[PDB]
């Protein structure tokens, strides 16, 4: 299970978006229908940014606290939307492999 | 004390079983002996006493533990402790009697199986193929709790000789090579138990000597072929190194570069 | 040290082709050539590695003309050829180089009858070579991040849930190139070394650096030239996306030949 936090500001602004987990297994992500955003995988060591992001966002993680982050610098009218966080991990379902969402968070800009 | 490296059934993972059988792969080799980017276990001749094995302590959900021992020369188990008794199998010669006198010395009771622990046999005594022994987390799960078993009069001996057979596969076979490390982390990601495919038994069955053609080959060209099995029965040859890289993890030393 | 044999065996390339002497001609200065891989006792096609870093047909070497980019490779008598001409390495990567030069073995174009060159080493499929008696490439599935498979879908690649589908089996040629079973003319290619750069299926016509790849002990597909290595990017399956990325080493990047 994950939950967001975090989530009004002017355009230019600063906001870190937080994502508490209840169970480091799992590649993590964020996303903003639905579009990829930003994500990492499970150990950190690959981080993989949207374009339109790419240079203002950072995505990072910490499995000893299991929390992951979203810091969102140089913001846009165009960041405005709802933003959820995302995991993928390795069990079995009709994907193949296990996909838990969050309940989302509101940025306007 | 040899160096230990621990893994537990309880709550495994793709992930802990990949870190589990990666440090298993760090201790039976340095590494820095490597034939057509394939890495070779240590030659027997000139390897200390005492570096000459690792433990593998194993425990599950009844926190049973049993903890193997492996000849570091070609990754195979030689015995199990298992409380304060110790059990070995069957020695090939006089040295590797003399080698296990070093392993497991506090404990108070120590015996040698009359059979060695080779598949031919261990199958024989289980009363089934290695074709037919499921594998996975469970197996693994129950193999541990028969050894742990065995020093009570708990474990019947086609039992025993069954939870080698899981145990060797899925810690000294995986080890070997990275195609049966896969195939262990399928079993380990859905929850299923599954006996091998004929390609697992072939690789297992074939690893001696595919280290020998990689170790004598001309620039990775060998001088006969190895026949292999597909997953189906279907069987092919291979000529060359190139296809066997990310197959085969570690190879028992033959001979110098 | 071990022993060293010297087994005759075919040398497989581009487009699955065999290196052939041309029109089995054993005269000084005959060109080699790509060829139909042959199942018979021809001697044109059979090539004895030799200890003495010589590859030989019917008792001659497998010679270069010289030492520039460009210039043919021939079959010529080993005693009187220059004997650094002679001389090759068969790297475990798939290059035949001849050290003097520096130059690889080349096939710049796909078709039969092509005349083999040397060429500066770029580790482009026209330069990836297999020394081996099978004349099949071997046909497998690809497993990859939480056990799914690689699927081609067209142009598209990516992984997804496995079914023993066409669409997830892989032709891997002795020439380094992936290819989809369902149409062995084309390739999976990255079009560049850009890091990210999505990874797709093109026609295998270039016989680039870019669809050149090797699995490596690690569980990791290399794409040599660059240096990058096949990745789910993000680690995400439901993005459809197989990039081109520095190595890491994360499940996103492991992957296995389930043959
Ligand atoms: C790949 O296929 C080729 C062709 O089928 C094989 O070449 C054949 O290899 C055998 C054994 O290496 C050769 O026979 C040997 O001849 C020598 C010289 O007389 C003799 O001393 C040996 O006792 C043996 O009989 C045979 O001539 C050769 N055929 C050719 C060159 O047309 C080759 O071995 C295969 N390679 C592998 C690695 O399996
Ligand atoms: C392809 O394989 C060759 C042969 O193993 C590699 O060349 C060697 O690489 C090592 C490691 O950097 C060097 O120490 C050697 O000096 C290189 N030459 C030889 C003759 O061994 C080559 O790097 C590989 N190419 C790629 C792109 O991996
Ligand atoms: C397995 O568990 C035991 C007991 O909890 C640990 O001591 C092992 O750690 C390893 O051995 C010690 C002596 C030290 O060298 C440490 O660095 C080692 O990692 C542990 N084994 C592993 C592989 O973590
Ligand atoms: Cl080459
Ligand atoms: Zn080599
Ligand atoms: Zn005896
Ligand atoms: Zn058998
Ligand atoms: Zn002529």
């Amino acid at each position: 299970q994950l939950a967001e936090s975090g989530g009004l500001v002017q355009a230019g602004g600063s906001l870190r978006l937080s994502c508490a987990a209840s169970g480091s297994d799992y590649a993590m992500g964020w996303f903003r229908e639905r579009d990829f955003v930003a994500g990492i995988t499970s150990s950190g060591g690959g981080t993989y940014y949207a374009d339109s992001v790419k240079g203002r966002f950072t995505i990072t993680r910490d499995n000893y606290k299991n929390t992951l982050y979203l810091q969102m610098d140089s913001l846009k009218p165009e960041d405005t939307a709802v933003y959820y966080c995302k995991g993928t991990a390795d069990g079995s379902s009709s994907l193949g492999y296990l996909e838990v969402w969050g309940q989302g968070t509101l940025v306007t800009v | 004390q040899y160096p230990i490296i621990n893994f537990t059934t309880a709550g495994a993972t793709v992930q802990s079983y990949t870190n589990f059988i990666r440090a298993v792969r760090g201790r039976l080799t340095t590494g820095a002996d490597v034939r057509h980017e394939i890495p070779v276990l240590p030659n027997r001749v000139g390897l200390p006493i005492n570096q000459r094995f690792i433990l593998v302590e194993l425990s599950n959900h009844a926190e049973l533990s049993v903890t193997l021992a492996l000849d570091v020369t070609n990754a195979y188990v030689v015995g199990y402790r298992a409380g304060n008794s110790a059990y070995f199998f069957h020695p090939d010669n006089q040295e590797d009697a003399e080698a296990i006198t070093h392993l497991f010395t506090d404990v108070q009771n120590r015996y040698t199986f009359a059979f060695g622990g080779n598949y031919d046999r261990l199958e024989q005594l289980a009363g089934n193929l290695r074709e037919n022994i499921e594998l996975g987390n469970g197996p693994l799960e129950e193999a541990i709790s028969a050894l742990y078993y065995y020093s009570t009069g708990g474990t019947q001996l086609p039992t025993l000789a069954r939870s080698f057979i899981i145990c060797i596969q899925m810690i000294s076979e995986a080890a070997r090579f990275q195609y049966i490390e896969g195939e262990m982390r399928t079993r380990i990601r859905y929850n299923r138990r599954s006996a091998p495919d004929p390609s697992v038994i072939t690789l297992e069955n074939s690893w001696g000597r595919l280290s020998t053609a990689i170790q004598e080959s001309n620039q990775g060209a060998f001088a006969s072929p190895i026949q292999l099995q597909r997953r189906n029965g279907s069987k092919f040859s291979v000529y060359d190194v190139s296809i066997l890289i990310p197959i085969i993890a570690l190879m028992v030393y033959r001979c110098a570069p | 040290v071990c022993m060293d044999p010297e087994p005759i065996v075919r040398i497989v390339g581009r487009n699955g082709l065999c290196v052939d002497v041309r029109d089995g001609r054993f005269h000084n200065g005959n060109a080699i050539q790509l060829w139909p891989c042959k199942s018979n006792t021809d001697a044109n096609q059979l090539w004895t590695l030799k200890r003495d870093n010589t590859i030989r047909s019917n008792g001659k070497c497998l010679t270069t003309y010289g030492y520039s980019p460009g210039v043919y490779v021939m079959i010529y008598d080993c005693n009187t050829a220059a004997t650094d001409a002679t001389r090759w390495q068969i790297w475990d990567n798939g290059t035949i180089i001849n050290p003097r030069s520096s130059l690889v073995l080349a096939a710049t174009s796909g078709n039969s009858g092509t005349t083999l060159t040397v060429q500066t080493n770029i580790y482009a499929v026209s330069q990836g070579w297999l020394p081996t008696n099978n004349t099949q490439p071997f046909v497998t599935t690809i497993v990859g991040l939480y056990g799914l498979c690689l699927q081609a879908n067209s142009g598209q690649v990516w992984i997804e849930d496995c079914s023993s589908k066409a669409e997830q089996q892989w032709a891997l040629y002795a020439d380094g190139s992936i290819r989809p079973q369902q149409n062995r003319d084309n390739c999976l290619t990255s079009d560049s070394n850009i890091r990210e750069t999505v990874v797709k299926i093109l026609s295998c016509g270039p016989a680039s650096s870019g669809q050149r790849w090797m699995f490596k002990n690690d569980g990791t597909i290399l794409n040599l030239y660059s240096g990058l290595v096949l990745d789910v990017r993000a680690s995400d399956p439901s993005l459809k996306q197989i990039i081109l990325y520095p190595l890491h080493g994360d499940p996103n990047q492991i992957w296995l030949p389930l043959f």
